[PDB]
């Protein structure tokens, strides 16, 4: 699989808070800060969530947010909905032959 | 708005070749970067090279350097993706993903997905 | 800190349809109101070494010719495309504003473009007439005119006097009369990045409209010399107090005569500063030089690398160093098909107003349209950036005369052959 490690799958509750953590060298995540996080419902083609570990593009609900720390980054999710009900990708920009790399994904369930 | 539609799926016998059509409208097809991106089912995503619409220059994964070549037709704003030497690996579904203003490693819009299963 | 080069600015004030109505098309009260401030406004930049005489005056009387709207970036919008698409081709100047008296929304009394002081579409001012008396009124004034000189509102701790400065920007209680000690230094950033070659020449005496005044460093038709304040004039062959020439002198100020004595005919005293800036020679009867005129626009300069327009050599490599970074390139030409979707940045032409039908660019005129440049300093992302804003939308957009393509450079925002 790919280089970015993300955990096998996570749970939660409508009415908790929940992380998503994404991992990986200083080449890959640490050093350049440049992860951004995709969401892919089954069947349909994957959404962007959040790019530049922070930033958020327009069109999408507050309850997603996205940190750095390190080598670590995480994706923050309060109030979990049916939408939640998906898969999770890390991306990174690596500075090497291959552009940019993804994660391996999770599986959310609500 | 930006819509990406992409051709049918396809089923190809091991050791033939796959080349899958991305067609884009309601921007300027030259302008932005066109990125590939294969899913397996079940896998995480992989990525595979660019290819400039403008000038046509392309760049390719480590992994593709040698099976993969990107052609474009701006007359008809469509691009294309060749896999030859197909391995029974391979089978994946396929997306045509799109860069955008803000930022060029983050892809905001992706095509449907077509997808090419390799087998006996 | 430092004593500047003496730089003449050529200034064109333009009175609104509501301004000449409040005075009841008195001419006179509001020339009288406008000498008086430009001679405040003379006497406040005397540190700078900068001055600034009026060559004409303006009176849209009986019309207008523009859509003054209550929106101050609206109506300046409006005022600086007005004035390099008539005022420039109408009459040489280097800079222009507007005085009205409709009252802007947010009670802001003055607005003009940064950095704009040479650009033809970017160096316009826009003024509201608040003040009963001139000396508030050119506080604004400078305030304004040193914005367009790229002087920024003043910083924290950066207090001249324990007095709030001229680039205080809100109002105060006393009207103070000098600049931060945090000007001076980008003003001469600004000289030595931007080079605003078309304020170091000075406007002939007979071109000068405001009346003659004594002790301004201004040589007016009227009178024979005029070397400043008495306290200050260290050239012999005048006196300030008398202000005119001392006996057996033949000059005062100027630049072909020298040694007080009127120099031989045919000896240059207007040097070549550039490629296109052809030198000029004395007449030989008279203190003055000759008209600054430059050489045909279209001939190449700088190796090559761009087309000559009224005495400048715009190339967008040079735009882009000064947009972005010392070391910004201009970006490659697939980024330029940007500004055939007319986008909210991307477009050559626009209408007035924050919003409006931006035209998309046609596709051989993609290069003539928004400025890509290449700069990996700040962020390895968005390999082609451009500058935009809603107040500025102007800066980022090539200048005319620049070579689109060869043979062939950018004229009203279209890349079209040169010497047609
Ligand atoms: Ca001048
Ligand atoms: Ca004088
Ligand atoms: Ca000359």
């Amino acid at each position: 699989q790919s280089a970015l490690t993300q955990p096998a799958s996570v749970s939660g509750s409508p009415g908790q808070s929940i992380t998503i953590s994404c991992t990986g060298t200083s080449s890959d995540v640490g050093g350049y800060n440049y992860v951004s996080w995709y969401q892919q419902h089954p069947g349909k083609a994957p959404k962007l969530m959040i790019y530049e570990v922070s930033n958020r593009p327009s069109g999408v609900s507050n309850r997603f947010s996205g940190s750095k720390s390190g080598n670590t980054a995480s994706l923050t999710i309060s109030g979990l909905q049916a939408e939640d009900e998906a898969d999770y990708y890390c991306s990174s920009y690596t500075s090497s032959s291959t552009l940019v790399v993804f994660g391996g994904g999770t599986k959310l369930t609500v | 708005q930006v819509q990406l539609v992409q051709s049918g799926a396809e089923v190809k016998k091991p050791g033939a070749s796959v080349k899958v059509s991305c067609k884009a409208s309601g921007y300027t097809f030259t302008g932005y970067y066109m990125h590939w991106v294969r899913q397996a089912p079940g896998q995480g995503l992989e990525w595979m090279g660019w290819i400039n619409p403008n000038s046509g220059g392309t760049n390719y994964a480590q992994k593709f350097q040698g099976r993969v070549t990107m052609t474009r037709d701006t007359s008809i704003s469509t691009a294309y993706m060749e896999l030859s030497r197909l391995r029974s690996d391979d089978t994946a579904v396929y997306y045509c993903a799109r860069e955008w203003d803000d930022d060029d490693f983050s892809f905001d819009y992706w095509g449907q997905g077509t997808l090419v299963t390799v087998s006996s | 800190e430092r004593k500047f080069e003496k730089k003449f600015i050529e200034l064109v004030v333009v009175v609104d349809h509501s301004m000449v109505t409040k005075y009841n098309n008195d001419s006179t009260a509001i020339r009288t109101w406008i000498y008086e401030m430009l001679n405040t406004v003379n006497e406040i930049y005397l540190p700078f070494n900068i001055r600034v005489a009026l060559v004409g005056l303006e009176f849209w009387c009986n019309g207008d010719l523009i859509n003054v709207t209550s929106t101050a970036d609206d109506t300046l919008h409006s005022f600086g495309e007005w004035r390099a698409s008539d005022l420039l081709n109408r009459k040489r100047h280097d800079h222009a504003q507007l005085l009205t008296n409709v009252t802007l929304d947010h009670s802001t009394l003055g607005i003009t473009f940064v950095y704009g002081m040479c650009k033809s579409d970017r160096s316009v001012e826009l003024i509201l007439d608040y003040s009963n008396i001139t000396f508030n009124m050119a506080y604004i004034i400078a305030h304004e005119m040193g914005h367009s000189l790229g002087m920024l509102h003043d910083t924290k701790f950066c207090t001249c006097g324990a007095k709030p400065c001229i680039m205080f920007g809100k109002e105060s209680i006393p009207p103070p009369k000098e600049f931060s000690s945090c000007s001076y230094d980008q003003y001469n950033k600004y000289l030595l990045k931007y080079n605003p070659k078309c304020i170091l020449d000075p406007p002939l005496r007979k071109d000068i409209a405001s009346p003659a005044v004594c002790g301004n460093e201004i040589w007016e038709e009227g009178e024979e010399c005029d070397c400043g304040s008495p306290a200050d004039c260290r050239n012999p062959c005048c006196d300030a107090a008398t202000c005119k020439l001392k006996p057996g002198a033949e000059c005062g100020n100027g630049e072909c005569c020298d040694k007080c004595k009127i120099r031989k005919a045919g000896t240059e005293c207007r040097p070549a500063r550039d490629d296109c800036d052809v030198a000029e020679h004395c007449t030989g009867q008279s203190a003055e030089c000759p008209r600054n005129e430059f050489q045909r626009n279209g001939q190449p300069c700088l190796n090559n690398s761009g087309y000559c327009y009224n005495g400048d050599c715009p190339i967008m490599l040079n735009q882009c160093i000064a947009l972005f970074s010392p070391s910004a390139t201009v970006a490659q030409d697939s980024c330029f098909q940007r500004n055939l979707q007319g986008s909210y940045y991307g477009y050559c032409t626009k209408e007035i107003g924050y919003y409006g039908k931006r035209f998309p660019c046609a596709p051989q005129d993609v290069k003539c349209g928004r400025l890509y440049c290449l700069d990996n300093s700040f962020k390895k992302n968005m390999r082609c950036k451009n500058d935009y804003s809603y107040a500025d939308e102007n800066k980022g957009i090539v200048e005319p005369g620049t070579k689109c393509e060869d043979g062939k450079v950018c004229i009203n925002r279209k890349c079209v052959d040169v010497n047609t």
